[PDB]
């Protein structure tokens, strides 16, 4: 029968919930006749009704910790443990509270004016969807809110840890379970995980190789959770969130122009879309893609065991439905996207390239049938023996979550103690044993060649050396003509061998709109797609390393448009733009109309080995500064995000308490006693913190239980006897829970998980991801993959500091700019009145490879991995919390130049933040190295302050007072002299910093200074 | 056959020698030496092997067809070269000698430590009674000082105390009573401890700053600053260059090898700092 | 009965494909395997004991004809015996005693079992004591210009041993063992060398625990690979599966066959044994025997220096 | 918590019943879900001396006993010559645990003496002749953990996991 | 033929005695010479008592025992607890192989039964604090091995392995 009952679950709670409650204007009460009911009916104009009796008795008592937290009647009293005043916490930090004010909804007609554009946006999906009504609701909801200036609202005032809409959007996941567990109690956690996702990026010549990989990643696992999202709505997915997705919105209204839909209603979502999921550019729909790979290539579902196929649901009819279902459907979107690859290739016939592509997958289909991508699937069970004593919830069944979350990490982490390769699953034994390779191209003299794309794929397509093509490829089987080979040429370069797999990707990034097959997928047709590609033709410039390296060359020749141009004049460099190419990169949109043809390969020009001495010259004559050919790879990676999401501590003391020392945790009972009792302590709003605390010193020191539950008690029963209303109080079993709540939290040492914790981890990384992505567009960078907790971008070594800098203070909520429609301030998101949360907690490391352009991008991007994998785990720096000189591990920048290597720590804090003021410490000593080398360059000091620090240092370790190396390090640049009456000294925190290694081949030194030293000596020598 | 016959042979810089290798450390050093593993100054064999096969190809220029197969072709390289270069491994390292003792007047030593001395023995021992060629006394005197590990060791001396490149201070003493001479430089040997061996070999490397001048206004441009690392002149390297039994290979033996006293090594030859004197340990 | 296999000098075994100047504007590079494959150990041996007129097909038939079953190769420093181990995308070296209590460590539960591992693999791990990466940068030089050629370029992670390090190797025919006695051999890519010593010695065979270390890539038949990517846990514990490449025929100069394998280190769970046996055909199993005599299917077990073949 | 015992499961026959107990703790060892053996336990270096079953010591950890955790009291006339342990039950090398132990347990060890009155050689064994599989079943398997034959009506793949599941170090001296 | 012991080595000096008189029998099969201490053994599924210094098992592989095996009888006043059983040498499991197999081989182990009275709370610890190591030199070295000293000037190399080579998981209760 027709289920999925979650449109009511998610206006589960008014939208004054905080202001319904503690009433400041009060005026919409006498102007709409409980307390919080009419206003959630009122609010309800749309759809089906409200069940009190269903829901909210159980669900919402499930999805927050608020609940346990507090206790189900003082979480449910709304009128008890109050506070007349109004805050939002982080849910990390519980220090750091937000200013509310209230010019909100208010009254009955400014808030039906709210209604009007929930009609509006929800009045073309007639009863015939009833998902698709719901399916788009669900986004913009959060959108037509803050469309409204509405500032947000807590989850409930007497703990504010929470927001007013991920406490919205958690009652969703776990309605799927109340749905699934009424009916035939069953539950399930699928998990998705891809493996060898790094060394499936890794393997590729060209940037477009990267970033189409990485958005094969993102669009493989797209389509699987296509059809989760298109059957259960779309609240079934945990990691990553959707709430700021713009892969889901891509997908939402492209959904929406299915059906047959005006192009005059889809602009009112498509605002929104542009303006708060997106940062302003509208670029998505003049490529007809979404820029960027988001999917973070491991996702967390939340299902219902139920199923379709009975023209309704039914309870799922086996314990490995799931597993089969996504399987299958991952091997159908990636033949259906080789398939309709196939058919637009065949769809252009000419062109030399594309029929080369045809002739090749005629040959290698059966090899190509296999996926090139592998995926790890581990569901986990839960029932209604498990939650419920017959008629109600349990006790012990709020922590049933935090229990099967575990259990599913797990069986995910034994699982990856084996990895198996994606080449391993192909059959190539009888056919290079046995020569049956297709060998179109060249032919080896050895068998068969590899890929040099992949590297251990054996080649199909074998390219000529660059000595004589056409006399060759026109002999062989390349190319037809003459005009053929200049777009062969064009894609692939001479020499190149390549795989299917790794051909397949070439195909791909000549044109990339043939992801459409798999970014909707379930929506339109393999061939609708193709013939909206064949008719509205576009092409594309992905950037390559070359004009990565280029960057501030082609900028010096756009300010100089026509006074460099006569000089040239000839050449194409300064001529027209033929077409209407555009990119995803920020900085070729932006500079494309401005004089020069930045579609212009480098390696032509001054890259080249016949050019650029003529180009040299012509540089010479205009005050070019020659460009380098190096470019910066900076990758970084979000510090123990895992164990955050499985509430453990280790994000918030990083090098202090290990992983390891989980497994008996009776050890390091201090730090996680302190921080954890400081965090619940901070996480309340009002006299509720007085309960708390003395609770805490009731379970300080093993005191007792059944004894302490009288002082506790002394003002609960104060409390009940302070209002006229209270019904009964069963305290012996509230209090005594109560206690139990955070006795099992210190006993286990971690903040026990609910869906809430979840989705609002989830929704702050998808939000310091849209921060993130014009922080890279801010320093003309290019991102192969910046989802989330980490990034994948290509920056000019110039502006690597800064962006470093930058990030990881954003990533912290720390920030001055405005970055689209997001203004982030001091460890929150503000989006117009929104105050969204972020992860001041989280550390965050970074890779910074200085690269040749030539260089393979196969061993740089593994580097890069492999330097912030090795080094983030194996390095220690010195850092005191609570005033004692420690370790730490997490929470650097590595850097790389050709066998030179830096470290510089991020923090120096392991609490990294726990006040507003610390905030500015994040990144503090990038900056001393941003203001060395703005010293170094204008001529204040000679590069060979980087070569004379070695003989000071000595001194300087063994050194002991504090003024003493003061003036030593003053003295050190006063011999390379940084100013007429020195200014800038070393900030005295820098001092004493000692870095250690687990004797490993990074050979590092073991102090802070000469680490920024050899970042400067690895920033220049990319210069 | 399959390496018959090998010929070791020292590597005498004539000039400082400076073999690059990037910015391959983490010292201060911008142009640094090319390392062995224990961060010794090495010439790699694809290093040794070029230099020598390209000096050869120019003032051989007949000789083309013997040198392409004893050392490798440049096209048609489907034809294994039946000739090798081992890693060249530094085997001592002139020092400055602030001498105490001895009434012997000297002002530079050679110096070594017991891991060269043990490369060294590792390479030899790989070859005599494996090979044919018969040159067991080195290798015998090497032994004979691998013994002693663990002390500074003089050889053929009277030393018994010296200041080292002008910052160390080292007690020697003798090693039995009398020894023949490794090298034939009439120069005492001295061996060292591991550890203070290595502080005194990085002090008698040569680490330069270098400038680019500004042309016009004779300054220094901006950023035209580095520096470089060059291993001293009098410097003693050792490899070996092994032989695959062929005609051609007794062709290099005969005509080549034996008219090579003089090649250029490693890079910066404008400045000067490549040229070597092969001494085969054949006389 | 034993082969030492001592390196002179830095070594190269190449992991990957494609060496050498293809693409103009690019550079070039590799990376050494850590330990050999069995194929370089035995190619090695036959061009030591190279005939004339024998096989020139299928390299393996001519080259087990003069070989014996070659035992996988593991390290010895000073008379210590060190072994790999290897998980998802890490590779360590330990020794004999670590490897005892690796059964049990592989099941304890959650957080005791991943601490144990990742004890081991970045604390008791010994690789970077005894074996570091040496990137060694080359160029080639137009001479015309005495410069480089154009970004004729090539990078060459070598294999530096920071004390002595052997490759150990059994071999069963001892005419074979005082035939390659002292014999200096071009052991490995890029023109390395290394010296061969033996000594007889003695290590016992048959022994079945229940679980297994490969020292050497086990080799899958391509016709149970189905039959065993399906259920991966029934048969390796911890490791890697790759796909590889046996080689590069040095009579014919073409590159050898590429099969799915399981990396040595890998923890293999005694089930793999007879799922071998029971799921290849004769003719397939012609052809697996020789891939055992050069030494591809060899299992040690973590309580004794327990040599064991699979097939055989 | 609760004490478990120390079993032995060899071609043997003669452990049918020193264990008195039928019921137990609400906690239960091994359990069966139609998939085999589940929940066992490994005990290694304890060489076995199966005929006059008392199992001497060795030091040799390549031998290992495929035990069970036999629920209950060691029938309160023995451990006067065996040996016993109150675990802090994290370090009991069970396979394949299907439910969750809290990790106390006390445990009732039989022992032996370490014979050294004939040259030791242990050799390793598996459950031969699947009729005796059935047997031994039926007097040991079956009247310790009766849901078999209770909910049972898959033999083939209880009866046949116990085929090589179990395999041990036999001394014979 | 002999017959050896497996002393125990703890945190603890409670190893300054096991025999009566310095060395007394023929020959020792665990070496000190000049590189390593060479044939030692380690024996799993136990555990040491650093106070009340003997052993006090825990069956694991995850646990185990470091001990080195000399040629003495346990003390002359024991051996009803101490384990004194005979072995073919090559489930002898020596860590360190360099000498000579005997074949038939006899072990005395200090030892008390486990008598479970307190959580068994076993943790590992390593060998270090050289104000504790130094000193055992000439009396667990020299007291039943007087061949170092004798021609060794390399102790402290087999010190440095004396840094790792024994590892247990005590008692601490
Ligand atoms: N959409 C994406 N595109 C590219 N890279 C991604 C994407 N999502 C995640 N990654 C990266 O790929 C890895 C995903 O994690 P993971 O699932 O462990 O793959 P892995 O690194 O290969 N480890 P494993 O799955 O065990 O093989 C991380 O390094 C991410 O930074
Ligand atoms: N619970 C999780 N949910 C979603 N993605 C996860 C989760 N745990 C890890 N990942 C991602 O999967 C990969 C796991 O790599 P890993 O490095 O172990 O994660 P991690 O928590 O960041 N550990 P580290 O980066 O070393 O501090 C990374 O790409 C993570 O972003
Ligand atoms: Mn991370
Ligand atoms: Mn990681
Ligand atoms: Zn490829």
């Amino acid at each position: 029968e027709f289920l999925d009952y979650k449109i009511i679950a998610l206006l589960h709670d008014p939208p004054n919930k905080a202001w319904v409650i503690t009433g400041r204007a009060r005026n919409l009460t006498q102007q709409l006749s409980r307390k919080h009911e009419k206003v959630a009916k009122y609010i309800i104009n749309q759809l089906f009704g409200k069940n009190y009796s269903e829901k909210v008795d159980n669900a919402d008592k499930l999805a927050s910790s608020i609940d346990r937290y507090l206790g189900s009647i003082v979480y449910k009293e709304r009128s008890l443990f109050e506070n007349r005043s109004i805050f939002l916490k982080n849910i990390l930090l519980s220090n750091i509270q937000r200013d509310i004010g209230n010019l909100f909804p208010k009254d009955k007609s400014k808030l039906d004016n709210l209604i009007l554009e929930y009609k509006k946006l929800l009045n073309v999906i007639n009863k015939t969807n009833l998902i698709l009504k719901y399916q788009l609701f669900y986004l913009i909801y959060e959108l037509v809110w803050i469309d409204s200036k509405y500032e947000n609202t807590p989850s409930d005032t007497r703990n504010p840890t929470h927001t007013i809409f991920d406490h919205l959007y958690a009652t969703a996941a776990m309605m799927n379970w109340i749905l699934s567990l009424e009916k035939e109690a069953k539950g399930y956690l699928l998990g998705i995980d891809t493996i060898g996702v790094a060394d499936f990026i890794s393997k590729g010549r060209k940037t477009r190789d990267l970033w189409i990989s990485s958005y094969l990643v993102s669009a493989l696992l797209w389509y699987v959770i296509t059809w989760f999202i298109e059957e259960y709505g779309p609240d079934v997915i945990l990691f990553p969130s959707l709430r700021f997705n713009q892969f889901y919105a891509f997908y939402l209204l492209e959904k929406l122009r299915k059906e047959g839909v005006s192009e005059d209603v889809i602009d009112e979502i498509k605002e929104l879309i542009t303006k708060y999921i997106f940062n302003g550019d509208d670029l998505f729909e003049n490529l007809k893609i979404p820029p960027y790979p988001i999917i973070p290539g491991r996702i967390t579902l939340i299902l219902p065991g139920l199923i379709r196929e009975g023209e309704e649901y039914k309870k799922v009819q086996d314990d490995n439905c799931f597993i089969s279902k996504v399987k299958e459907r991952y091997n159908e979107g990636w033949r259906k996207l080789i398939e309709g690859l196939r058919c637009y290739s065949e769809r252009k016939r000419e062109d030399g390239f594309w029929n080369l592509v045809c002739r090749v997958l005629k040959l290698t289909e059966d090899l190509l049938q296999t996926t090139p991508l592998n995926i790890r699937v581990k569901q986990v069970s839960v029932t209604e023996d498990e939650i419920f004593n017959n008629n109600k919830l349990r006790s012990d069944s709020w922590k049933i979550y935090d229990n099967k979350y575990r259990q599913l990490v797990s069986e995910f982490k034994k699982s990856k103690l084996v990895k198996v390769t994606p080449e391993s699953r192909l059959k190539l034994f009888e056919l290079t044993k046995f020569d049956k390779l297709p060998q179109i191209g060249e032919k080896s003299k050895r068998g068969y060649e590899f890929c040099t794309s992949c590297g251990v794929l054996p080649a199909v397509v074998i390219m000529p050396k660059e000595d004589e093509l056409e006399k060759k490829l026109i002999d062989l089987g390349i190319a037809r003509d003459e005009k053929d080979v200049r777009s062969i040429k064009n894609m692939i370069s001479p020499g190149e061998r390549l795989c299917p797999w790794c051909l397949v990707k070439r195909a791909l990034g000549a044109e990339p709109r043939l992801m459409r097959i798999l970014l909707l997928g379930d929506l339109y047709s393999v061939e609708k797609i193709v013939n909206e590609i064949v008719s509205r033709d576009v092409k594309i410039e992905i950037p390559s390393t070359s004009d990565i390296a280029s960057i501030k060359t082609f900028e010096e020749m756009i300010e100089k448009k026509n006074e460099i141009c006569e000089d040239l004049k000839e050449e194409e460099v300064c001529e027209k733009p033929s077409e209407s190419v555009l990119s995803m990169w920020q900085w070729f949109n932006k500079n494309y109309y401005n004089g020069i043809n930045l579609t212009i390969d480098p390696e032509e020009y001054w890259f080249s080995e016949k050019r650029r001495r003529y180009y040299f010259s012509v540089f010479r004559r205009h005050r070019i500064t020659f460009p380098s050919p190096y470019y910066a790879l900076v990758r970084a990676d979000s510090d123990y995000l895992g164990d955050l999401l499985e509430g453990k501590l280790t994000p918030y003391l990083a090098g202090i308490i290990d992983s390891g020392d989980y497994a008996n945790i009776s050890e390091k009972k201090e730090e996680v006693n302190k921080l954890l009792e400081e965090y619940l302590v901070n996480a309340g709003s009002g006299s509720i913190v007085d309960y708390v605390k003395t609770v805490l010193k009731c379970i300080r020191e093993n005191l007792n239980k059944c004894s302490c539950a009288e002082k506790i008690y002394s003002n609960e029963v104060a409390k009940v006897m302070f209002r006229v209303n209270v019904e009964k109080a069963n305290v012996e079993e509230e209090v005594k829970n109560s206690l139990e709540y955070f006795e099992t939290i210190l006993n286990e040492g971690r903040i026990i998980v609910t869906p809430a914790w979840h989705v609002s981890i989830s929704s702050a990384l998808n939000r310091g991801l849209l921060v993130e992505l014009e922080l890279v567009n801010k320093h003309k960078g290019f991102v192969i993959y910046a989802g989330g907790d980490d990034l994948l971008a290509m920056l000019p070594v110039d502006e690597v500091l800064d962006f470093i800098k930058e990030s990881r203070r954003a990533f912290a909520g720390f920030g001055t700019e405005k970055l689209g429609n997001m203004c982030l301030e001091n460890g929150f998101v503000r989006i117009n009145n929104a105050y969204y949360p972020s992860l001041p907690i989280v550390g965050r490391s970074y890779s910074v490879i200085i690269a040749h352009y030539a260089d393979p991008l196969f061993f740089v991007i593994n580097d890069s991995y492999n330097l912030l994998e090795e080094g983030k785990e194996i390095i220690r720096y010195r850092v005191m919390y609570n005033g004692e000189y420690k370790d730490a591990k997490k929470d650097v920048a590595i850097f790389r130049y050709q066998g030179l290597t830096s470290v510089i720590p991020l923090s120096l804090k392991r609490p990294i933040v726990s006040s507003v003021s610390d905030f500015n410490e994040i990144a503090s000593i990038i900056d001393v190295i941003l203001e060395l080398k703005k010293r170094i360059d204008e001529g204040r000091i000679s590069v060979s302050l980087l070569y004379d620090y070695e003989k000071y240092k000595h001194l300087i370790v063994a050194s002991d007072e504090k003024y003493l190396t003061e003036f030593l390090v003053k003295d050190w640049i006063k011999r390379n002299s940084l100013r007429k009456h020195v200014e800038f000294t070393i900030d005295e925190k820098l001092y004493g910093v000692r870095l250690t290694i687990e004797n490993y081949p990074i050979k590092i030194p073991n102090d802070l200074i000469s680490n920024i030293v050899y970042t400067l000596r690895i920033i220049y020598g990319g210069e | 056959p399959y390496y018959a016959f090998a010929e070791p042979f020292f590597i005498h810089a004539i000039t400082h020698l400076h073999v690059g290798s990037g910015s391959s450390v983490e010292e201060e050093i911008a142009l640094p030496f090319q390392r062995d593993e224990l961060g010794y100054p090495t010439i790699y064999a694809s290093s040794l092997k070029g230099a020598i096969k390209s000096f050869l190809l120019k003032e051989f220029p007949d000789k083309r067809d013997v040198i392409y197969k004893v050392l490798g072709e440049d096209e048609n390289p489907e034809e294994a070269s039946l000739g090798t270069f081992l890693d060249a491994i530094l085997f001592a390292i002139p020092s400055r000698i602030i001498e105490i003792d001895s009434a012997k007047p000297y002002v530079w030593v050679y110096v070594t430590t017991y891991e060269l001395l043990k490369k060294v023995k590792l390479y030899l021992d790989s070859i005599s009674q494996l090979s044919n060629a018969s040159f067991s006394n080195l290798k015998n005197k090497i032994d004979t000082i691998l013994a002693k590990e663990g002390k500074n060791i003089t050889l053929d001396s009277d030393l018994k105390s010296a200041i080292l490149n002008e910052d160390f201070y080292v007690e020697l003493e003798a090693l039995n009573n009398k020894i023949p001479s490794i090298i034939n430089a009439g120069v005492p040997l001295l061996v060292l401890e591991d550890s203070i061996g290595r502080e005194v070999i990085n002090r008698s490397l040569i680490r330069v700053r270098r400038i680019r001048i500004d042309r016009d206004k004779k300054v220094v441009e901006t950023g035209g600053l580095w520096s470089e690392e060059y291993v001293p002149m009098k410097t003693i390297f050792f490899s070996v260059l092994l032989g695959k039994e062929s005609k051609e290979s007794a062709i290099f033996a005969s005509c080549i090898l034996r008219n090579l006293r003089y090649v250029i090594l490693g890079g910066k030859e404008t400045i000067g700092k490549g040229i070597v004197e092969l001494r085969w340990v054949k006389d | 009965k034993r082969v030492l296999i001592k390196p002179l000098e830095p070594l190269m075994f190449r992991s990957q494909g494609e060496f050498e100047p293809l693409i103009t504007g690019s550079h070039t590079a590799a990376q050494s395997l850590i330990i050999p494959r069995p194929s370089t150990i035995a190619g090695m041996l036959g061009y030591i004991l190279f005939n004339k007129s024998s096989g020139t097909g299928d390299w393996l038939s001519d080259l087990t004809n003069l070989l014996a079953t070659i035992y996988g190769t593991f390290i010895e420093t000073n008379g210590e015996y060190l072994f790999p181990l290897r998980m998802g995308n890490h590779l360590a070296l330990v020794d004999q005693q670590h490897l005892i209590n690796l059964p049990t460590l592989l099941e304890k539960e959650y957080e005791r079992r991943e601490k144990g591992i990742y004890e081991l693999f970045y604390d008791k791990n010994k690789l970077f004591q005894i074996i570091n990466h040496q990137d060694r940068i080359g160029i080639s030089i137009d001479k015309s210009t005495r410069t480089v050629k154009e970004h004729y370029l090539y990078s060459a992670r070598y294999l530096a041993f920071k004390k002595e390090v052997n490759y150990v190797i059994f071999i069963d025919n001892d005419a074979i063992s005082d035939k390659i006695n002292g014999k200096i051999v071009n052991f490995g890519g890029e023109n390395r060398i290394a010296k061969l010593e033996v000594d007889d010695y003695k290590v016992d065979t048959s022994i079945e625990e229940e679980y297994y270390l490969a020292l050497s890539p086990i080799l899958i038949p391509d016709e149970a690979l189905d039959n065993f990517l399906d259920n991966i846990s029934d048969y390796v514990a911890m490791g890697k599966v790759d796909k590889i490449s046996l080689g590069f025929d040095i009579a014919n100069t073409k590159r050898k066959e590429m099969l799915t394998a399981i990396l040595e280190g890998s923890i293999v769970k005694r089930s793999i044994i007879d799922f071998i046996k029971n799921e290849i055909k004769n003719d397939l199993r012609y052809r697996f025997s020789k891939y055992e005599k050069i030494g591809y299917n060899t299992l040690m077990s973590l309580c004794k220096l327990a040599l064991r073949k699979i097939l055989s | 918590s609760t004490q478990r015992e120390y079993v032995f499961i060899p071609i043997t026959n003669s452990i049918t019943i020193d264990v008195k107990i039928t019921i137990g703790g609400s906690d239960h060892i091994t359990n069966i879900d139609e998939r085999g053996i589940h929940n066992v336990l490994v005990i290694t270096g304890y060489a076995v001396d199966e005929k006059n079953g008392r199992l001497v010591p060795t030091l040799d950890p390549c031998d290992y006993v495929k035990g069970i955790l036999v629920a209950g009291t060691p029938q309160q006339a023995q451990s006067n010559d065996f040996l016993t342990l109150k675990l802090p039950a994290n370090k009991l090398y069970l396979i394949r645990k299907k439910g969750n132990i809290s990790d106390d347990l006390k445990i009732y060890i039989p022992y032996s003496s370490p014979d050294a009155r004939n040259s030791m050689k242990t050799k390793p064994v598996s459950i031969s002749d699947d009729t005796i599989v059935n047997n031994i079943i039926k007097e040991v398997f079956d009247k310790i953990y009766n849901i078999t034959q209770k909910e049972k009506v898959k033999i083939e793949k209880v009866k046949e996991d116990i085929k090589e599941l179990f395999s041990y170090y036999a001394l014979e001296q």
